[PDB]
């Protein structure tokens, strides 16, 4: 009940985490 | 006080350019990244400025020109709207809220189609106002990816390790009009806010002050944002607003704040201070493991009520009448 | 109109017996067991008083002479009380509740210690009241074991296998004075309520009458009795009553009223009509599977989330301020 | 969230179905 999820002004192409490492 | 510019350049902003509002508010601390009471506020989910992380330091040679010419033919959300404020909305949800009329568009565009519109508003005296707000992805072109790379992550992993947070989901480009505002939200996910060009002011509340801002029901396309209009609100319809005390800061090109997650934030771009160019980190919180509840918390617990109502009733708008059927001369 | 006892006994009872309340009533059907239109009520969860059962044909001769001479010496709860109502309380619930002061209070004796304190007040012309409320059980003695033995279960059992229902969990004798009464409230389980003594006057009111008569929160004593004082309904914390609705009905020896399951109801035992006897037959609803959802359905809906959130806030106190929280300028 | 319980105005010795069965 405690629990939440992750959502932001922004909708849900590589990304943050993903982006980072394929470019490193 | 405005701060002095390094080299005499003068005062980087004056009151004049502030939007004008009915509550008091409190100063952010601006401190050192190596200041312990940084790490301090950081640990405990309260905001902060850093003024020294350098976090996105190649980013601030980044304008219009160098950005056109480097950031890819990839396409850019650019929002559009007739008025100074871009309320967020969420396209998704608009299917249960039939009579919601957004006051803002989305429009894809390429870069240049960006820069291009924002000279056509310029040079036409139009009051049109744009607002770019989108996540850096792999279309960026080679001098970008260059950058990018050059971000402190030796500093921010650390961060995100220290905390126990989980993965960055992403990180948003905001480029903006001076005078345009995003209205008071608040974001599910933990957040280093990273100014590059121009200044912002940052407006925040804590997770406390729910029963002050009033946010939009959950299945609503402005879930999280506030329905108080700060320019002009509704004492009748929301009492509470009237006892909103909030924590502000003005960024400028090289300060970090972190705005932790859940905690509301109103952010403007300074009147007649030029555009604006933000680049946020989104991480997602530390995992849910004892008494007494945090706020952010019992916000947590509200709107999942919310949300299983909604599915338990088949139909989100019978979640407001079961509600007060539960309330009325029983909890009131 | 009062029905007519056979053999030109005269009429069973007149108006002058009924108490007096502030709003209007329909009557529930009386009906044979064997038209097809009682079977349809019961199918469809609405009341229905059936004449000719024979559901308790062998306890129609019990009387306080014989039940104390044949009942046992187990323990029997009684309720004692200086005002005619009887609300129900669920003493595990107290606790959380410190400020709860109840009007009547449990007393565990034998069967003619609750015969010789009924007769100590008849003789001493006392205002005391009392209710004998006690679930069936292994200590009875022989001839109320032959007599229970002897109920139609053949009729019964049926109707609990039409219906789906789950497990017979007990059957409450209720032994009241001239006047007492029960206040309103609903039960979670099915019905099947065997007048035997006396008659009773029996005012229900559908599930979706919810709004009008105002439960106390889950977790307080009075969970599931309504808080309008029917005697004198305040309408200022309780507005809709003055839109409630009732269904009515006079039972006497040998009637079979269905109540069922999350209907509220308010039983009367007749001004000067002598004490009363009433066994019920409670059985578990059928098991939870379509929208549109039913009224119970909401009610079951309702209760869940007041006993989450009381298991989540650590507290049941919280539960309201919460609640207060997440309605307020946003679903009000 | 549509899931109910079985309490009534009385607490929770054989009784109901238990009862009747141990009789017969
Ligand atoms: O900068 C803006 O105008 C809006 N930004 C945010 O709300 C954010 O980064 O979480
Ligand atoms: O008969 C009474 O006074 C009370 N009975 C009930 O509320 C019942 O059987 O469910
Ligand atoms: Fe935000
Ligand atoms: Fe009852």
């Amino acid at each position: 009940l405690t629990s939440y999820d992750c959502e932001v002004n922004a909708p849900i192409l590589l990304q943050g985490e993903e982006l980072l490492r394929a470019l490193d | 006080e405005p701060r002095e510019e390094a080299g005499a350049l003068g005062p980087a902003w004056d009151e004049s350019q502030l939007r004008s509002y009915s509550f008091p508010t409190r100063p952010i601390p601006r401190l050192s990244q190596s200041d312990p009471r940084a790490e301090e506020l950081i640990e405990n989910e309260e905001p902060v400025v850093l003024t020294d992380t350098n976090l996105v330091y190649p980013a601030l040679k980044w304008d219009l020109e160098y950005l056109q010419e480097n950031i890819g033919n990839g396409d850019f959300s650019v929002y559009s709207a007739s008025t100074h404020k871009f309320l967020y909305y969420d396209e998704k949800k608009m299917a249960n809220f039939q009579n919601f009329k957004p006051r803002s568009n989305r429009e894809e565009m390429k870069f240049h189609e960006f820069v291009e519109k924002l000279q056509d508003i310029q040079q036409r005296g139009g009051e049109e106002r744009l607002y770019l707000q989108q996540t850096l992805n792999d279309t960026v072109g080679r001098k970008i990816v260059m950058d990018f790379l050059g971000f402190n992550w030796n500093w921010i992993n650390k961060q995100q390790g220290k905390r126990g947070w989980g993965q960055l989901t992403s990180n948003l480009l905001l480029i903006g009009m001076e005078g345009n505002v995003t209205p008071a939200h608040y974001d599910e996910q933990q957040n280093f806010f990273a100014q590059i060009k121009g200044y912002k002011r940052c407006i925040l509340f804590p997770p406390d002050q729910f029963e002050c801002l009033y946010p939009y029901p959950v299945h609503h396309p402005c879930d999280r944002q506030s329905q108080v209009d700060f320019d002009n609100p509704d004492y009748e319809r929301f009492p509470n607003f009237q006892n909103v005390v909030g924590y502000e800061t003005v960024v400028g090109p090289g300060d970090v704040l972190y705005i932790p997650m859940y905690w509301w934030h109103h952010i403007e771009s300074l009147l007649n201070g030029g555009i604006t160019i933000t680049v946020n980190f989104w991480y997602k919180g530390a995992p849910t493991p004892e008494y007494p509840l945090k706020a952010h918390q019992k916000v947590a617990i509200m709107r999942n009520i919310e949300k299983m109502l909604g599915e338990a009733l088949g139909n989100p708008q019978e979640v407001g009448p079961l509600l007060n059927t539960m309330i009325k001369g029983r909890y009131n």
